[PDB]
């Protein structure tokens, strides 16, 4: 399975980004998409959960309301876009496919890439 | 030949040895021999060698060990320091076995209030300042779980004071799962709960003051919640909280014990406030979103029309082999509590047991075989006996493992078993002295003698001991059951002076078939006494009718049933009816105020050690279990006329002596400060006497001063 | 014809009754009458009124009563409410008696801490939650004069616990000038004191916690300040702080007393630390600046080379007519405490009595007489006579008023003067029945008799009340004065049980010719006992010598008397050497349990209520004026010395009662919880007894209770 992730990089606090997520191999639009991330010293962290048809949408308690994450199975892409961003999500961020598409389902610890890396400071 | 002194007592020198071995494995155990070695016996090939010597032990003045299951890593406490009943902190250094050195690079804090290891590997979860922390290595910085631990104001992992000492009776509030992949915990919340303050004074000029959050009758209550957590990656989705029925969040509830079945289901007993109900519910693991599920279909309900739910606390399930099934206690139609096995519904349960007698505890479930303590023998409620039933064979079997070992010497056992019951321990407690054995766990057969307290009866050959006796009585359809200790060289054609110790506390029982030198031994031995306990309604292990016969109507029936076994041995036409005493401790004292106040003229005097006074000062769990609330519309009218304080004027023409601990946080002191000014304010002479900066149970010299001065006591009284 | 009894000591059958007039002018007084009512008495006419009857008294169940000095308002105090030894609140109102009915303007609020009239006129001056309030008439608002006033940690014009309780001895501070026109008020800081702590039952569910600012031996101490303030326009310039002595703010100080001279001129009286110097300053009124100056040449130091300032308290200087000389009582050149008379220079004050006795009081100085009271008489330490010697006369006289009034009746007397000293009032409370009379203030001639106790004389006919004598002995140098109770139908060839009774406090005296029925009476008339109190080294009224001989060595010399005045009892003859026993109160207790515990075998038992354990657990100012600093570079070597604990191993062989009120806040339970900690620590039996919620006093019945169990445990013991 290939997974390759593009976007982030050095910004300012409180500005907004937003970072695509494209996979081959298997078969997109069968499955639900989720997005991680890793922060220095620390360990993985689910971050949020896009079903597989793109319907319904599921968020972590510490991005709420500042984060959207998005689905284009025509070009089998994945979006997210981050607004109010605080010193403290400088992380590096996976794409994660799950196992189940009848409904949604958080992948556990299936596939990970490289990721990109996202860094906020003054 | 000589008889008991005081000094025998105060100082014990006639006290036995028990020997429970610490299960490693299915076939070997650890011991600590008499020379702080550490040894490893290894049952199947009879050898041994120590692991831990005693050098390393002295080496940081360590007192107690733990072993990880992995056999690499031990653990050595020292800096012992108690704080209650079961809690205490300590400091904790950890060794290594391969190498031979202390770890370095990451050391414990200190001090810890719990620690423990996982049940498969070498990781440790442990408790700091109300907090809980995990670490996947003993080299490797600690990673936290909670973050809101607060002292006297919110508990992570550890039980406060209310669930200590009423409801759990353990130190520790969190559990790993059976192969140590999640680990559940337990947080408390006592922020509104009114707090009890009293004087500690110390070596300094000022004394200072300690608080503690304590609900009376009536009072607010702890808020408790459960967590899960995933052990592996604990920064995933975090804990996880499981849900409660809608049945039990409809108003208070409490909490009563956890016990995992497999690595993905959970099992949790919830108890409601008024005590009459209470539920069972089996939580499963969804992998598709890692959170935990609680179907309704999966809800057993139990509930007692009568009284209260279970025994002085609530039966825990057992479960089989395949993990769907399980076995329990619990009363049948004819109010005995015997063993039922549950697949579905309770409904449809099996009952395993039958007969005019009780099941205690279930002690293993294996494949093939059920463990479990009755007290069936020859109709003597009074021992504990050891029987094996045959689960899932073509013909049905069942056996007595115990009651003709050593028919003479022993009739009251406990066991302990190891993994896979491949061997098992058991221990005999009397009326014999105290054995301990190693039986084979197949074929119940014999190996080896772990103690037999040879020191002890070499010890005991000089001296007259008193003469023990169990029966009863049948008075007005009820049966009394009664223990009588008579002197040495008793003679039936005189009179003896007669002594009373009562306790009679709900769910409890006081005539038991037990080894025992203490003080009534003394008195009976060379002041020549004769001493006599008695058990009524009220009590347990004889029937639901006899045990809720006190429902909400405490210190009625007791009183009753001690004066009628005290005129039953009036009229044996042994004893001196003007020589009479009775004494209790905590709930004795409360009996002995009302029994010696009753206005009948028996008693000449009592004694009352850290008594009870009112209802209305003790927790809000013990006495809602057996009272209910303390309102208008439900119990007031007899939480106001149960007092000992009512009864002052009685007092008059008896001898009372009080006796209390200052810095008491079970029964506080102002029990027996009303108790005082009540018989002040009525012009009622008596004594008392106080003991400064001593808890409930008075250790130390207090306790050699306090029998000392009951001695002096008693021999005025019956001069 | 009949002995006494324990419930006529109880309740008081037999108690006496004193007049003290309640002067209002020159010829008149008041008085309340046996039915309440207020009478008006005018002796230059003999004709009485009522003022205030009994019907306004019971319309707002008022309990004492308060007359303006110009005749117009009344107030009437009701709710009476104690709070320490001196402080209460209540309620007052405001009675018209030119129209005769309350007024109803600005009602007063409530509850009130204090209350005072204006010398002239109709101002009034009261304290509401720790704040000053002056009215300018009944009916018009306040005017509030201080705002920072909070509870427990600032006193406006009221003492905190400690000033109350052991310098001032009063419950207010606060002084109006002569004329009314200005107002003086002192302020208590309290910020930084340690607190003590101790729990109130009281009839609630959950005890409560009273706090105190108390400082111990060497801690801090309270900050006191005073301010004047123009009671007629009291905005134009406020409050002024008067100046202290340059001497006596370099370092920790105590205010002393206030005393006004004149509408302009002020008297104060300060005291360091270290309380062996006393300053005395004058200060003066400025109109240019409205301020307040105090000249330094009109600055008094007076010290003690060999002891503390003064005796239990710093005299006070009473002023002479012209008002720029004045009278003072303290020691002389040989060692005892006279009159001496200053005029502009201390070394130049002129001695006006001298000789081998003692000067107590000063009552009253006119323009030409002044009167005094003194023990000169025969030589007899204990006794009070009223002398009154001419100043300014040609010939100087000395007369002795009450030496030959009633020889055999009479010798302790206190006297109380009318204004410009026209007539007085003589109370005598002893050896015989108390008795009070008015006398003339020119001739010294009786006039009236206020009072003479017929009914208690008449009662006592038939009682038959044991025999007091009043002796001395010499042992070595020292001279002990000592009181002996001896039974009717004393004989001298018999042999009796002895009971000493011990106060020992220092700047005290307990043999003195008053008269009393209490316990001991009942003790020598029913249970055949001798009773005695002994006076020796460090009591007052006898030379500077003996009062000054404990002087940072308390607790040595007093036990030391006692045991030799027991062994010279024994060598009378008539003393069962077996049957002795001791027993005392408050410093009465501490020598009590000193004595009992001294290793002599001179004592069976012994009987402590409220003792003092050790000197750190006591008040600073009482402490450190006796023992000196607890520091390593001053006296901590006999704070460690001389406390009851140290002696804890000697107990063993005596029996020991000991007896404490849970709720005292001036010798507070501690002391008591750390004598019984020490005496179980070394395995020693005794008897003990606490009072719930009782302060110092016992009152109530915990005073019968008390008595009772006293009166059982000394018949015991003497069996
Ligand atoms: C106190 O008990 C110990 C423990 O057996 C014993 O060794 C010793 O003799 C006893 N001491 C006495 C009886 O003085
Ligand atoms: C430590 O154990 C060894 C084992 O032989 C023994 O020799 C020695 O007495 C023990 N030392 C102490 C202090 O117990
Ligand atoms: C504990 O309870 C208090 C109120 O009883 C509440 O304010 C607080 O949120 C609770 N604490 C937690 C951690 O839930
Ligand atoms: C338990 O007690 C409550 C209150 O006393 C009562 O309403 C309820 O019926 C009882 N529950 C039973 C008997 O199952
Ligand atoms: C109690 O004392 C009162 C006077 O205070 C007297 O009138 C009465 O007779 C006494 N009563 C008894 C029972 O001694
Ligand atoms: C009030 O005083 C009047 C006048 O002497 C008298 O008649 C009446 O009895 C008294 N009333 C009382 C004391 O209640
Ligand atoms: C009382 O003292 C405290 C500290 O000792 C000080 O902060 C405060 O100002 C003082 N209060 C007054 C002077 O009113
Ligand atoms: C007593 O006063 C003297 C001076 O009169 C002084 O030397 C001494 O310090 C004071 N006493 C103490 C104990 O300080």
């Amino acid at each position: 399975v290939q997974l390759v992730e593009s976007g982030g990089g050095l910004v300012q606090p409180g500005g907004s980004l937003r970072l695509s997520c494209a996979a081959s191999g298997f078969t997109f639009s069968s499955y639900a998409m989720s997005w991680v991330r890793q922060a220095p010293g620390k360990g993985l962290e689910w971050v949020s959960a896009i079903n597989s048809g793109g319907g319904s949408t599921s968020y972590a308690d510490s991005v709420k309301g500042r984060f959207t994450i998005s689905r284009d199975n025509a070009k089998n892409t994945l979006y997210l876009q981050m607004n109010s961003l605080k010193p403290e999500d400088t992380a590096v961020y996976y794409c994660a496919k799950a196992r189940t598409g009848w409904s949604l389902a958080v992948p556990s610890f299936g596939s990970w890439g490289q990721g990109t890396q996202v860094t906020v400071s003054s | 030949m000589r008889a008991l002194t005081l000094k025998d007592i105060l100082n014990g020198t006639f006290s036995y040895k028990t020997f429970f071995p610490n299960w490693i494995s299915g076939q070997e155990y650890l011991h600590q021999s008499a020379d702080n070695n550490i040894v490893l016996y290894n049952i199947e090939t009879g050898q041994s060698y120590t692991i831990l010597s005693n050098r390393t032990m002295k080496s940081v003045n360590a007192s107690n060990y733990g072993l990880s299951p992995d056999r690499q890593f031990v653990y050595l406490e020292s800096d012992y320091s108690k704080l209650w009943r079961y809690s205490y902190t300590a400091t904790y250094y950890i060794y290594d076995l391969s190498n031979g050195e202390f770890v370095r690079g990451n050391e414990l804090p200190r001090p810890i209030q719990y620690l423990c290891w996982s049940p498969v590997g070498s990781k440790l979860a442990y408790v700091y300042q109300n907090n809980i922390y995990l670490k996947q290595r003993p080299g490797d910085p600690p990673f936290q779980i909670t973050f809101n631990g607060r002292e006297n104001k919110i508990f992570n992992g550890i039980p406060d004071w209310v669930y200590e000492e009423e409801m759990l009776a353990t130190k520790y509030a969190l559990w790993w799962s059976p192969n140590g992949k999640f680990l559940a915990y337990a947080e408390f919340n006592d922020t509104d709960i009114p707090v009890i303050a009293y004087s500690y004074y110390g070596d300094e000029q000022y004394p200072r003051t300690i608080n503690i959050p304590y609900p009376k009758a009536g009072a607010k209550n702890p808020v408790v919640r459960i967590f899960i957590i995933d052990t592996t990656y604990p920064a995933y989705v975090g804990p996880q909280e499981v849900p409660v029925p809608a049945m039990i969040a409809s108003s208070d509830y409490y909490f009563s014990w956890l016990t995992w079945v497999t690595d993905e289901r959970v099992c949790l007993q919830w108890l409601k406030r008024v005590q009459n109900v209470s539920v069972l519910s089996i939580c499963d693991f969804r992998e598709d979103w890692q959170t935990w599920d609680c179907p309704k279909t999966q809800e057993h309900i139990e509930e007692s029309r009568t009284g209260w739910a279970g025994g002085f606390f609530v039966s825990t399930p057992v479960f089989s082999y395949d993990a769907i099934s399980y076995y329990k206690i619990f009363s049948d139609k004819d109010g005995y509590k015997h063993i039922h096995y549950i697949k579905d519904t309770v409904e449809n349960a099996i009952q395993i047991t039958s007969g005019k007698w009780e099941a205690i505890n279930i002690f293993r479930v294996t494949q093939d075989s059920l463990f479990y303590s009755s007290n069936e023998f020859e109709e003597y409620p009074g021992r504990r006996n050891i029987y094996r039933i045959s689960i899932g064979s073509y013909p049905p079997s069942k056996k007595c493992v115990t009651c003709h070992l050593r028919k003479e010497r022993c009739q009251y056992y406990t066991a302990s078993f190891s993994d896979y019951a491949k061997y098992y321990a058991l221990v005999c407690y009397g009326p014999g002295i105290p054995i301990s054995t190693l039986h084979d766990g197949r074929t119940d057969q014999e190996i080896k003698i772990l103690e037999e307290n040879k020191e002890l009866e070499n010890a005991l050959k000089n001296i007259q001991l008193p003469k023990e006796e169990i029966k009863k009585l049948e008075v007005d359809e009820i049966t009394l059951w009664y223990k009588m200790i008579l002197p040495p060289q008793f003679d039936r054609s005189k009179k003896y002076p007669l002594l009373i110790q009562v306790y009679g506390g709900p769910c409890s029982q006081s005539v038991r078939s037990v080894f025992a030198v203490n003080w009534i031994s003394y008195l009976a031995s060379k002041e020549g006494m004769v001493i006599a306990l008695v058990d009524g309604r009220g009590t347990a292990f004889q029937g639901d009718k006899l045990l809720y016969a006190v429902y909400r109507k405490l210190g009625v029936y007791e009183v009753e049933d001690q004066i009628t076994a005290v005129r039953k041995f009036i009229e044996m036409g042994f004893i001196d009816e003007k020589r009479i005493a009775i004494w209790g401790w905590s709930y004795g004292g409360y009996v002995s105020s009302l029994a010696l106040a009753s206005g009948t003229g028996l008693f000449k005097c009592g004694i009352a050690v850290a008594p009870v006074s009112s209802w209305e000062y003790y927790a809000s769990v013990y006495t809602e279990r057996f009272m209910g609330l303390p309102t208008k519309d439900d119990n007031l009218e007899h939480y106001k006329n149960s007092t000992v304080m009512a009864r002052a004027e009685y007092f008059r023409n008896v001898d009372y002596l009080l006796i209390h601990g200052t810095a008491d946080d079970n029964v506080h002191f102002q029990n027996s400060a009303q108790i005082a000014k009540a018989l002040v304010n009525a012009q009622v002479d008596f004594q008392a006497m106080w003991y400064s900066d001593q808890n409930h149970g008075l250790s130390g010299l207090s306790t050699n001063h306090l029998y000392t001065h009951m001695t002096h006591f008693l021999k005025q009284c019956f001069s």
